[PDB]
Order: C-alpha cells, then structure tokens, then sequence
C-alpha cells in the first residue's frame, strides 16, 4: 500500500541514495522514476475481489428497493388468501365434501398434463381397480352405511 | 517515458476507481501541474494534459454491472407489485367461485350422505384409465 | 468490512421483508382462526395440479409409488 | 448485524403466528409450487412419489384432508 | 437514466466545456451530437425484462376476467 500510494517519495527515496552511491563511481542522476510497480497475481486477485466486496455491498442497497416491493407483495397476496379463506371456511365447515369431489377432479386434471409428459411414471396397479378379490373392494361402499 | 508514467501512476495512487471516474478533470488537473512542474526541469512545456481512457478490471466492470442490474430489479418489482394486485382480484373471484360450490356440495352432502363421492371416484378411474392409455412412459406395479 | 456492509444492507432488506411476512400471517391468521383451514386443502390440490403441469417437460424427474 | 436482523423479524412473525400459523402451511405450499419450478429445469435426476399425483382414488388416505376439516 | 432522458443537455454540457478547450487550440466547435448511446448486455436485458414485467402486469387485468367466467363455471 505504502509503495502504490507514495510512490513519488519513494521514487525520491531511491534517487537520493542513488545520488549518494553513483557520486563515488562519478556518475551524475537527473531523474529515477518508477515506471513498474505491480504484484503476484494472488494479490491481485484479492485486491480485486475486496472491491468487487465494495460494489457487492453497493449493490445490496437495492436489495432494500426491492424489499420494499416484496413486502407489498406478500401483503397483497395474504389479503387475497384472507379473503378467500373467510368466505371458504364457512361453505366448507358445514360438510367438506366439496375437497374430495374437487380432489377427484384435480386427479382427473393430472392424469391429462400426465399424460403427454416427459416423465416416467410408475403407477399402482390399485389405480385400475381390477383385484375383485381384494379385501379393499367393499371399502368403499361399506364407508356408506 | 520514464516522468509522464510515473506522474501518472503516481497521481492514480491517490484516487479510488469512484474519484477516478466522477472527478476525472480533478485527476487531470494533478497530472498535469506535477508533470508541468517535471518537465520544466528537461526544458519541456505540455500543452494539454488529457485523460482519454479509463477502466477497470473483468471482475469489478462485472460487480459494477451486477449492482445497476439489481437497480433495474427493484424497478421490476413494482410491476410485479401490480400484476400481484390483478392476482388478488382474479384469486378472490375463484374463491368465490369455489365457496359458492362448497357451499351447495355441503347443503347436498349434508343430508345426502357420499354417495356421489364414491360414484365419481370409480368414473375418475374409469375416466384416467382412459388419459394414460396412451402413454408409454407409464407402467403400473401392483401394490407392495 | 465491505462484506460487513452488505450485511447490514442485507439486514435492513430482511426486516422489510419479514414485516410483509408478518403483516401476511396476520391477516391469514385472523381469516382462519374464525373460518378453518379449508383454504389450505384447496391450494394444495391446486399446487398439486400446478406442480404436476411444471415437472411436465422434464425428462429427469420419475414417479415412483409410496414405499 | 444479521441477528439483530433475525430478532427483529422474529418479533412480529411470532406475534401474528401466535394466533394461528395458518400462514406457515399457505407458504409451504408456495415454496413447493416455488421449488417445482426451480426443479423443472434443474440439471439434477429427481425421483418423486406418484402420491404427489393424487392419481390412487381408492387409497384409505383419499379423505385425509378432508376429514382433517371435520 | 440521466444520460438517455437528459441527451441534450448532455450534449450541450460537454459542447460547452469542448468550446472552452478548444478555443485555446484555435478551434471552432459547430455542433456537437451524442449519436450513440447505449449500455451493457446485462444492463439491457435487465431494461426489457422491467418493461417485460410492466406487460405482464397489463395481461394480468385478463385473468381477472377469464376469473369471473371460471367462478361462473365452477358454481
């Protein structure tokens, strides 16, 4: 730091002892001037990387703009779901039987974008309803009476 | 070769990339009477002291790029803000939708029992039996 | 010490943050205290829907059965 | 710094969850909405449940949610 | 911002200090005109991605409105 940031003193400095020592060999000096001042590459890197950290934490102060923005937001969307959830709750306190028909159509819904998909998908042959013999066939049924 | 650099390395030296680049004539204007006052001694006299170029490195043009992005950012989020709004309206219309139809459903299921449940499931069955039908990347397993 | 700047910026965006997030669970919470939670059944067979329609298009995700 | 933060946020997250963390599950839900998107395009090989597709009607954990609301 | 919204007066500030200088070089300034004026990739991208979200927003109005006819199907 010290050699960057004085380079002008030490320039001097070399130019004074220098004087000093060439007087003897006869030897006159009008000017020593530092054309090169560099280091290893590490500590470049690490030079570079503490000012990218500065502009780093410039940059955080939109992060701040921004949160504003998504507090908003978050507001906006909770209303929404307040809302939703008072006029819902009420329908579906009495009876939630609406969940299961719409869970059944929401099956029905994804077995269509399953259908085309990229996936695989390794399905219970349950699904097919096909073992007659099976304890589980009058489930449902008997979850009737 | 040798005066001009070192006034210039020199002068740099006591300025950040920020004082470099936002006070530029104020970085000339030390160049130029340091190099004036070294080069009266050689008998030379500068006509114009200019700072034609000036920039950093890879990284920092990046971290710079990096922070005016994030400005645009925070402007995008008010957009986002308003179509979240749209989303409120659109969501709290459905929900009215889907309290209106849980209500009947409860009014029905009330005193009918789940009958039409157990009903549907075996369609939905019936129903994606037939969706998936045509599909090789989906295998059943029995159960276990 | 720049890394430390960041953190307080970090920490003022995190407070607002949190006092949207606060404000949103007020509001949620005072819905549901009174209404149920039967909001949250339908937006997760919404979510399921909307979840099933995004992992679509994506050769490297299966679907294995429970167990 | 970040604590300081993190207690601040913790306040008045807790104070509004106290009375019903509703809010928590609403989120939750969100963020798996959030994370399929981010896993749509992911370079990573996913191996997910078929439950998530709610595909098995007959399955004794058909009513769960719903009677969860009873 | 500045320099895109403030163009001419841009050009006017550094015409002005140009005059200044180049008086002392026996020039004479006619006209001085910022043809180009442009940013990075990332700055830009991130421009038309705020305008993008602006146009999303705008389209949002219609989800309020395929909303009301998906309530009226659902009931």
């Amino acid at each position: 730091s010290q050699l960057i940031t004085q380079r002008a003193q030490v320039s001097l400095l070399i130019r004074r002892e220098l004087t000093e020592r060439a007087k003897d060999f006869s030897l006159i000096l009008d000017d020593v001037a530092i054309t090169e001042l560099s280091f290893s590459r590490e500590y470049t890197a690490a030079v570079e990387a503490k000012q990218v950290a500065q502009q780093e934490a410039q940059r955080a102060q939109f992060l701040v703009e921004k949160a504003k923005q998504e507090q908003r937001q978050k507001i906006v969307q909770a209303e929404g779901e307040a809302e939703a959830a008072k006029m819902l709750g009420e329908a579906l306190s009495k009876n939630p039987g609406y969940i299961k028909l719409r869970k059944i159509r929401a099956a029905q819904n994804i077995s269509k974008t399953i259908a085309t998909s990229q996936n695989r998908i390794y399905l219970t042959a349950d699904n097919l309803v096909l073992n007659l013999q099976d304890e589980s066939f009058t489930r449902g049924s008997d979850s009737l009476i | 070769p040798s005066i001009t650099t070192e006034i210039l390395k020199s002068v740099v030296a006591r300025f950040d990339a920020g004082e470099l680049i936002t006070q530029r004539e104020l970085v000339s204007r030390q160049v130029s009477d340091d190099l004036t006052e070294r080069a009266a001694t050689f008998g030379l006299i500068l006509d114009d002291v200019s700072l034609t170029h000036l920039t950093f490195g890879k990284e920092f043009t990046e971290a710079v790029e990096a922070k005016q992005v994030a400005q645009q950012e925070a402007e995008r989020a008010r957009f986002v803000v308003e179509k979240a709004e749209q989303q409120k309206k659109a969501a709290i219309i459905s929900a009215e939708g889907d309290s209106k139809a849980a209500e009947l459903i409860a009014n029905s299921l009330a005193t009918a029992g789940d009958g039409l449940i157990e009903l549907r499931k075996l369609e939905a069955a019936e129903d994606i039996a037939y969706q998936l039908s045509r599909s090789r990347n989906i295998t059943y397993l029995p159960a276990g």
